[PDB]
RNA sequence: UUUUUUUAAAUAAUUU
RNA sequence: UAAUAGAAUAAGAUAAG
């Protein structure tokens, strides 16, 4: 589902948020932005509150550091 | 730019597609006040969306304030929201929690409701006995905000409150006398009773108690002067080092108490105006109208209020030009500056002044010498003929 | 207008209606208060009871209907927050829910009304008055809270204390309850009788039409007004006189030293008198029954000047008042039935008929006029009297009108009154006349009904 | 409705002594009612004492009797509405008629005085 | 006549009797040398008069306007306590007092204000003046429609001009606009391009209207009235869905196919038609056009206070 | 300054007053009419408020009701006046109509024996003069003594016992001050009793006394707000002149019936000083009475 | 210019 | 996770039972 991806994308926000991470604050931007952009039209479209809420969080806390918009 | 991702889920939303609850909602607005990275205001066709579902969804779940702070931020990108009003718990729904969130959700969103609030005063009145010490005082404050006028209910809640005076800390007891002394109807023997209450644990207040005490003194009356005498004492040794609105709040009480012991009343005036500079417009004014009324606006006392008021003089609010103008007048001391600026910012508001504040300018410009050759005189006689159905 | 707080608009709302009702009814201000007031909303904001009910009144007053948002929720603040509308702001609301009528208006305006019941006993000057003219807006029958606010107005005009102002406002409320009364009435001209000359011409016509309109059927109050009034009509205006007319005409009694100076100052401006005016003394001649053709011949040849401005209450009125006293004017006739015929749409339910009625009774018959007042005669037949219904059913007769989808209203209206239809000795003789163009076969129950 | 100094002012009263005298009538005959609120008792007294009809002890007695129960279901039960100036009424008129006829309620109507039991008329 | 003093500020029983507009959306309108500004391209209508229908590139509304519409909209449709002015419509679903899954109502703009405001636009007014041969435009009628949430029923294809019989010529235009965020799953319009010039500019045979069953096969009659030429031309241009912004407008042809979809979204969604008509148009009978209003006679050309001039390019 | 007065029930004025002498209701009505219109016209009062009318002719000395002393408003005990008890409730609405207090103290009503009667106490500067006679009992004297006499160097109430005969009306009828300085008084047995009384008590204290005529009635509003309106009986020219000479504003009063019917000015008024709650550090505006910008002209 | 005010009231009758 | 207050003010004709 969308959850679960939702759920592990705040996960590694959690993470950028307190630390950077053994590998480093720019690699989990990238890995945040492959993980994103992994929601394809079946999930979205069954997607919930909850999971649509999170996953506007992440993105826009993601949206902060990323040197392009997005 | 929103990329494909980023555009579904915002179409999603859009479209009244997803299920939102109101932790949702209150997450997503949250989000957006905290950063604009994604423009989420900045789309009418998406915060109306995101409206659409709050009305649709329960917002019981939520504590009044996350529904209150919603509506804000829906009103502010220019949507006309509203929270939900609570309904009166029923059956086994009465319990003291469910009934004291009626009142604090009518407080905290404005949809006070007489009806409501008289059926919730009746459900309480059986069950008074299952209270705890901190809900007691909690229904006080709601219901003295509210403006409710069952001051018999009000009196019952006082007495079990001060039946319990050695569980309740300082603060409890300011909040519960400033809570008392705002409600008409109270009897005046559970007022004295709760004064004397307030009149023992004396040095254990801190500024924010001195200033709730200040406050319940001023609305009781002179009746009480007693009592606001072992505040002058109590506050003679702690003058030297203290907050500048605890002053103004003693010089308003001496004020209106009429005080007569002139040396306490010269030695917080003398420490209110070294720190009067630290005052904001509102306690500014009505610091200067308390000096006034006690007659202690010497030449020195005049010129360094009019320094710090002349400060706020250039965007002065309309209810304030004219105390201040009024206190200008009655005083042999030069305020020339003051005034010419006072009568420019009247000037430039003319077209909002109410016809009383309209009437009461013109009253004490009336015997102004340098009024006279203005151009306020024409601008507030057109003012005025205009304004002559409203007065 | 954005920086502005609701407490300012409703401040300046309340300006421009104050402006608009008697400084001139400017068009410019009445649509820029209506696009200000359709965007505001009391929400979010703590307002006193004063801003939300002078907002109510302000928008209501602008045409502004029940299914409004501002009007929403100032009825709902209102009902949920009683005790914060005083007596100061009572009749603010409740001339705000007179023309409003819906369930929470019918509410409201019950809940101030027991209100004011309750607090008749502490009410001044001022809030009798106000009280008592917002309850007379509204169409109420709660007589205990009429006497009550008469028993206080006694009270308080005992020690003088009502101007002229109040007085004509106490007097006009009055009687628009149609609240008979004579000991407040006689205290009403008692005290302008104390007042004596702070009472001006302005003031004191107003004060007549409505002690004339209650109707006391007392000679002598109605002298001493005919006394205190001869020495104002070189002052008086037309409206003036024209109102003149019509309250000496509603009180019934002949003065002749009265009416002939009033017909010389009505003569002596005859220029300045409007359709309505012409109207109106017509009317009052017919209703008091003098006939003078001197003041008729220059009435007519000023109402056939005024044509286009005569709308459908004073065609009717002019055209009957013409039509009783048998004058003869071929031109007005012609001119008033096209223009009849031009705005039918605006005939209410009386005047339709009496237009109708009027019409057929002379031997004026013009299809323009007919045709429009027979077709505009089945949207008011539900609204009529049973002898309102046979004189519209006679002038209908007299058109020779046979269209089914006309004829069928009208006499399911006079069947349903039947009784009251054939019960009525002076409408016997145009009875006979309906049956004899119509005859047996045209609704045959109503012919049964006859016989019998 | 009887004027000193109309029409007939010399015959004014008589018939006030008349009226009083039919109110004896019904006065004699207060024992046998029962008095469900204390607002009839406080009116049925107050109309006794003002037109000084003449009331026999043992109704007086019955009817100050009555509305001790009332007054102590109020103050006992506190749960269940006589106002402040209600009972200041009340103990005013035993107090005009004499404490010795209800000395049980005088005691409990002061007390209820300093307990602060009853209301106030504004609430 | 007298106007009382608190009733001079009042309005008219039906705003039909108030000439002009009221100043309530976009205040009043311009000066006569200030209507260029709303021309559209060219290109705009000729893809008008190729396609059948046309969407306009700009937003005919602000967002408070359109919430403002909107809010007439909720209120027209009460239930409880019904619209002032209701006997003021030529139709209403509600006339039986019960409502249902689709509300919609007629002559709305002598009801109520914004409504009668939108009539007098000029953003949509002059463009129906160009695609009416730059003529007097008219207004013919109004219509409101408003679909509940998860069972909003779908209006199946129709023609307008299929309802206008009694107007002899077809010299008509319809202009739709959105009063809510519209889509496949939420009453978005459905149009065949190209079917205005199909039977000689003719009227296609009426559908069989049957309740109660899916949008599938409600939208899939069209294959029962189009004959073997009519279905190669949707073989080759199938019927297509056009999205709709809050405030986004259409043009549409009378003689155009048309289809609105169902309603499975979480809220209601709401849209406003309003037809408009050039000078030159006649009736054919003796009576009236609309319940309760103005008869005419033989070929009178249409005119009077229910047909309000809205717009005049001289 | 809120004034509240009764409007007389004319139907049943009594024929005869005390004493037998016959009264006219007519001249008693315009005289009330007067009245009011006076108080309308003094520029220290607020509003007059006209309460309803009642059956009783006693009705109408609403002063009896309740005292001001100071900021304390204290209801007479309800003894003697049962019967004008209903009444006393119909004139409290008044009060919480105006936004004046919810209610009275009842201090008094709690004592037992304590015959108190509003008219016996005299507000002088810096205290209160109560009256020792028939209508005061020591009870009463000793519960006022005990709730409003305090003794210190600036916080100082005094609260003066004046003994008087049995036969002396209340002393309210007959003492008063007037401005800040002036003592008003019946050049009478009790007037000059009780002035030489008041100098005893306080020594060492300048001010001035002004006599009038024996049975001129007088009502001056004497409080925190200066004044030189003092309203007197119509008939009295000497006590007018001497008013005047004293630096005043006499306003005769035609005041006969009421007069012959054993009412005064003062029992026909009830003045009551109303403020309004400061929510907060806030202070409230105040009409102005004196002269600006002096130093400029 | 001198008319009058202050309950908790609950007992109709019907095929609509 | 979220709580601070100020203003005192009156327009006036419905073709009746």
């Amino acid at each position: 589902t969308a959850l679960d991806v939702a759920m592990r994308v705040n996960k590694l926000k959690r993470l950028h948020q307190t630390g950077g991470g053994p590998s480093g604050k720019k690699q989990v931007e990238l890995d945040a932005w492959r993980d994103l952009n992994n929601l394809t039209e079946a999930q979205i479209n069954s997607a919930e509150g909850k999971a649509v809420s999170l996953l506007l969080n992440s993105w826009a806390y993601f949206a902060k550091y990323w040197e392009k918009g997005a | 730019a929103r990329p494909s991702a980023l555009h579904l889920i915002f179409e999603r939303c859009k479209l009244n597609l997803v299920e939102f609850t109101a932790q949702d909602v209150y997450q997503i607005c949250t989000t957006a006040y905290n950063m604009d990275t994604l423009g989420m205001l900045q789309d009418p066709d998406f915060m109306r969306g995101l409206h659409d579902a709050f009305r649709r969804s329960d917002q019981t779940v939520i504590s009044p304030f996350q529904a209150n702070l919603i509506a804000d931020t829906f009103r502010k990108v220019g949507i006309n929201s509203m929270p939900k009003e609570v309904s009166v718990p029923e059956e086994d729904a009465i319990s003291p929690e469910s009934l004291i969130l009626v009142l604090r959700n009518m407080n905290i969103t404005k949809q006070r409701d007489e009806r409501k609030i008289n059926e919730v005063l009746k459900l309480m009145f059986p069950i008074l006995d299952e209270f705890s010490p901190t809900q007691l005082s909690l229904t006080v404050t709601e219901l003295a905000r509210l403006k409710s006028t069952n001051a018999d209910f009000v009196g019952k809640l006082a007495k079990r409150i001060m039946e319990y005076n050695d569980d309740l800390s300082a603060l409890d007891i300011s909040s519960a006398a400033v809570s008392l002394a705002y409600c008409p109807g109270i009897s005046h023997n559970i007022l004295y009773r709760m004064m004397q209450i307030v009149e023992e644990r004396m040095g254990e207040f801190q500024p924010e108690d001195y200033i709730n005490v200040l406050h319940a003194l001023n609305t009781l009356g002179p009746k009480f002067v007693n009592t606001f005498r072992k505040i002058v004492e109590c506050g003679l040794q702690h003058v030297e080092n203290m907050d500048a609105v605890t002053l103004t709040n003693y010089m308003v009480c001496f004020s209106t108490m009429d005080y007569k012991q002139r040396e306490h009343i010269d030695i917080y005036a003398d420490a209110l105006v070294e720190v009067a500079t630290d005052l904001s417009e509102k306690d500014l004014v009505m610091a200067f109208i308390a000096l006034q009324r006690l007659r202690l606006l010497s030449d020195t006392m005049f010129g360094t209020m009019a320094s710090c008021v002349i400060r706020y003089a250039a965007k002065m609010d309309p209810r304030n030009i004219a105390p201040i103008m009024d206190i200008c007048s009655t005083v042999p001391h030069a305020s020339d500056h003051l005034m010419k600026v006072l009568m420019d910012r009247a000037v430039e508001c003319t077209r909002i002044l109410t016809a009383n504040q309209l009437g009461d300018i013109l009253d004490i410009l009336g015997l102004y010498p340098p009024a006279r050759e203005h151009p306020l005189v024409q601008l507030f006689g057109k003012q005025a003929r205009l304004r002559l159905d409203l007065m | 207008v954005s920086h502005l707080s609701a407490r300012n608009i409703a401040t300046e709302a309340l300006q421009m209606k104050k402006l608009h009702q008697e400084r001139g009814g400017n068009p410019m201000l009445a649509q820029q208060a209506r696009r200000v007031l359709f965007a505001t909303s009391i929400a979010g904001q703590n307002l006193d009871a004063r801003s939300v009910a002078l907002l109510l009144n302000t928008a209501v007053y602008f045409g502004m209907e029940s299914d409004a948002k501002l009007v929403r929720e100032c009825i709902d603040y209102c009902l949920k927050n009683d005790k914060l509308i005083t007596v100061d702001v009572l009749p603010i609301v409740v001339t705000a829910c007179a023309t409003l009528k819906s369930r929470d208006a019918r509410e409201v305006i019950e809940m101030q009304a027991q209100k004011a019941a309750r607090n008749a006993k502490f009410l001044d000057a001022k809030d009798v008055t106000n009280i008592i003219s917002a309850f007379s807006k509204t169409g109420i029958n709660h007589e205990k809270l009429f006497a009550f606010l008469s028993r206080r107005v006694q009270t308080l005009a005992r020690v003088g204390e009502f101007e002229a102002a109040h007085l004509v406002i106490l007097a006009n409320a009055f009687s628009r309850l149609r609240y008979r009364d004579k000991f407040l009435f006689g205290a009403i001209a008692r005290r302008a009788m104390s007042l004596r000359e702070r009472v001006t011409v302005n003031e004191l016509v107003p004060l007549i039409v409505a002690f004339s309109k209650i109707g006391l059927k007392d000679p002598k109050l109605s002298k001493r007004f005919a006394t205190k009034a001869m020495e104002y009509v070189d002052q008086m205006n037309a409206e003036q006189v024209a109102s003149m007319f019509m309250a000496f005409a509603y009180f019934g009694i002949r003065y002749d030293q009265l009416f002939g100076v009033l017909t010389n100052r009505a003569v002596e401006l005859i220029d300045e008198f409007n359709a309505q005016y012409i109207s109106t003394t017509l009317n009052a001649f017919q209703r008091i029954g003098i006939n003078n053709p001197e003041l008729f011949d220059n009435l007519a040849e000023r109402a056939l000047a005024v044509v286009q401005d005569h709308d459908a209450r004073d065609i009717s009125k002019t055209v009957t008042a013409l039509a009783h006293f048998g004058l003869k004017d071929e031109e007005l006739f012609k001119r008033l039935a096209s223009h009849a015929a031009s705005i039918a749409d605006q005939f209410d339910a009386m005047g339709l008929v009496n237009t109708a009625h009027a019409f057929a009774r002379t031997n004026f018959l013009q299809q323009d006029m007919a045709v429009a007042l027979s077709e505009r005669s089945v949207y008011v037949c539900r609204l009529l009297d049973a002898g309102e219904t046979r004189r519209l059913l006679w002038a209908l007769a007299k058109f020779q009108v046979r269209d089914p989808k006309i004829l069928t209203p009208v006499f399911n209206r006079c069947l349903a009154l039947h009784y009251d239809f054939f019960a009525d000795p002076t409408g016997s003789e145009e009875i006979e006349e309906i049956f004899d163009f119509y005859g047996p076969n045209f609704c045959p129950p109503l012919y049964q009904l006859y016989i019998s | 409705q009887v004027s000193d100094g109309g029409r007939n002012a010399m015959n004014a009263e008589p018939t006030r002594q008349k009226l009083r005298a039919m109110g004896e009538q019904i006065g004699c005959r207060l024992d046998e009612v029962e008095y469900p609120a204390l607002p009839v008792i406080l009116s049925i007294l107050d109309v006794v004492v003002t037109l000084k009809i003449y009331v026999p002890k043992k109704c007086l007695q019955v009817i100050f009797s009555q509305a001790n129960d009332m007054v102590a279901i109020v103050m006992e039960q506190k749960d269940d509405p006589i106002t402040a100036e209600e009972g200041r009424q009340l103990q005013a008129l035993l107090s005009h008629y004499g404490n010795d006829l209800a000395p049980e309620l005088s005691q409990r109507m002061k007390e209820a005085f300093r307990e602060g039991v009853l209301p106030d008329e504004a609430s | 006549s007298y106007v009382l003093k608190f009733l001079r500020g009042q309005l008219p029983e039906d705003l039909k009797d108030v000439n002009g507009a009221l100043g309530c959306l976009y205040g009043t309108l311009p000066d006569v040398d200030e209507f260029g500004q709303f021309v559209i391209s060219p290109d705009v209508v000729n893809s008008f008069h190729q396609f059948g229908y046309v969407k306009m590139p700009i937003p005919v509304l602000d967002h408070q306007q359109i919430d403002k519409l909107a809010d007439e909209v909720n209120e027209l449709a009460n239930n409880v306590e019904h619209h002032p002015k209701t006997e003021r419509l030529y139709a209403t679903s509600l006339a039986d007092l019960t409502g249902g899954p689709l509300f919609f109502c007629q002559g709305q703009w002598r009801a109520a204000w914004g409504m009668h405001d939108l009539i007098y636009l000029p953003t949509i007014t002059v463009a129906a003046s160009q695609i009416l041969n730059n003529s007097l435009v008219r207004l013919w009628y109004d219509e409101v429609f408003m679909k509940a949430a998860r069972t909003g029923p779908c209006v199946p294809w129709q023609q307008n001009y299929a309802r206008w019989q009694h107007t002899k010529p077809v010299n008509h235009v319809t202009v739709m606009i959105a009063l809510d965020t519209m889509n496949k799953d939420r009453g978005a319009p459905c149009l065949v391009p190209g079917s205005h010039r199909w039977r000689e500019g003719g009227l296609l045979p009426p559908v069989s209207y049957d309740p109660t069953k899916d949008e599938a096969h409600q939208l899939n009659t069209i294959w029962e009235i189009i004959n073997e030429e009519e279905g190669e031309m949707l073989m080759d241009t199938p019927p297509v869905t056009v999205d709709l912004r809050r405030g986004e407008a259409l043009l549409i042809h009378p003689l155009t196919l048309f289809a609105t979809h169902g309603n499975r979204s979480l809220d209601a969604v709401r849209c406003c038609f309003i037809h408009y008509m050039g000078e030159k148009t006649y009736a054919v009978q003796n009576g009236p056009l609309l319940p309760h209003t103005t008869k005419f006679q033989a070929d009178a050309m249409i005119q009077g206070p229910f047909y309000p001039v809205v717009f005049d390019p001289a | 300054l809120h004034a509240f007065v009764r409007s007389p029930h004319y139907r049943t004025i009594p024929s005869a007053g005390p004493n037998g002498i016959v009264v006219n209701r007519d001249m008693l009505v315009h005289q009330f009419r007067d009245f009011y219109k006076t108080l309308q016209h003094c520029s220290l009062v607020d509003k007059v408020h006209l309460m309803s009318e009642r059956p009783s002719v006693e009705a109408l000395r609403v002063a009896d009701q309740m005292v001001s002393i100071g900021a304390t408003f204290l209801e007479m005990p309800l003894t003697g006046m049962e019967h004008r008890a209903t009444e006393f409730m119909e004139s409290m609405r008044y009060v919480r109509g105006a936004g004046g207090p919810s209610t009275l103290a009842s201090y008094l009503q709690d004592t037992e024996n304590c015959r108190c009667n509003s008219g016996d106490v005299v507000c002088l500067p810096n205290g209160i003069a109560v009256g020792h006679g028939p209508r005061t009992n020591a009870v009463a004297h000793t519960t006022l003594k005990q709730l409003f006499e305090v003794k210190d160097d600036q916080f100082s109430f005094d609260v003066f016992t004046l003994e008087q005969e049995g036969d002396a009306p209340p002393l309210g009828d007959y003492f008063g001050f007037a401005g800040s300085n002036v003592l008003l008084t019946w050049k009478d047995e009790h007037g000059l009793l009780a002035v030489d009384q008041y100098q005893q008590k306080q020594p060492h204290t300048e001010m001035n006394v002004v006599y009038l005529e024996p049975g001129c009635h007088f009502l001056s509003f004497y409080g925190v707000d200066h004044t030189i309106d003092v309203l007197v009986q119509k008939g009295y020219e000497r006590s007018m002149d001497s008013i005047a000479a004293a630096g005043l504003n006499p306003i005769p009063v035609q005041w006969s019936e009421m007069d012959k019917l054993g009412i005064s000015m003062r029992a026909a008024v009830l003045p009551l000083k109303f403020f309004k709650a400061n929510v907060g550090g806030m202070l409230s505006r105040n009409k102005s009475r004196g002269a600006r910008w002096q130093t400029h002209q």
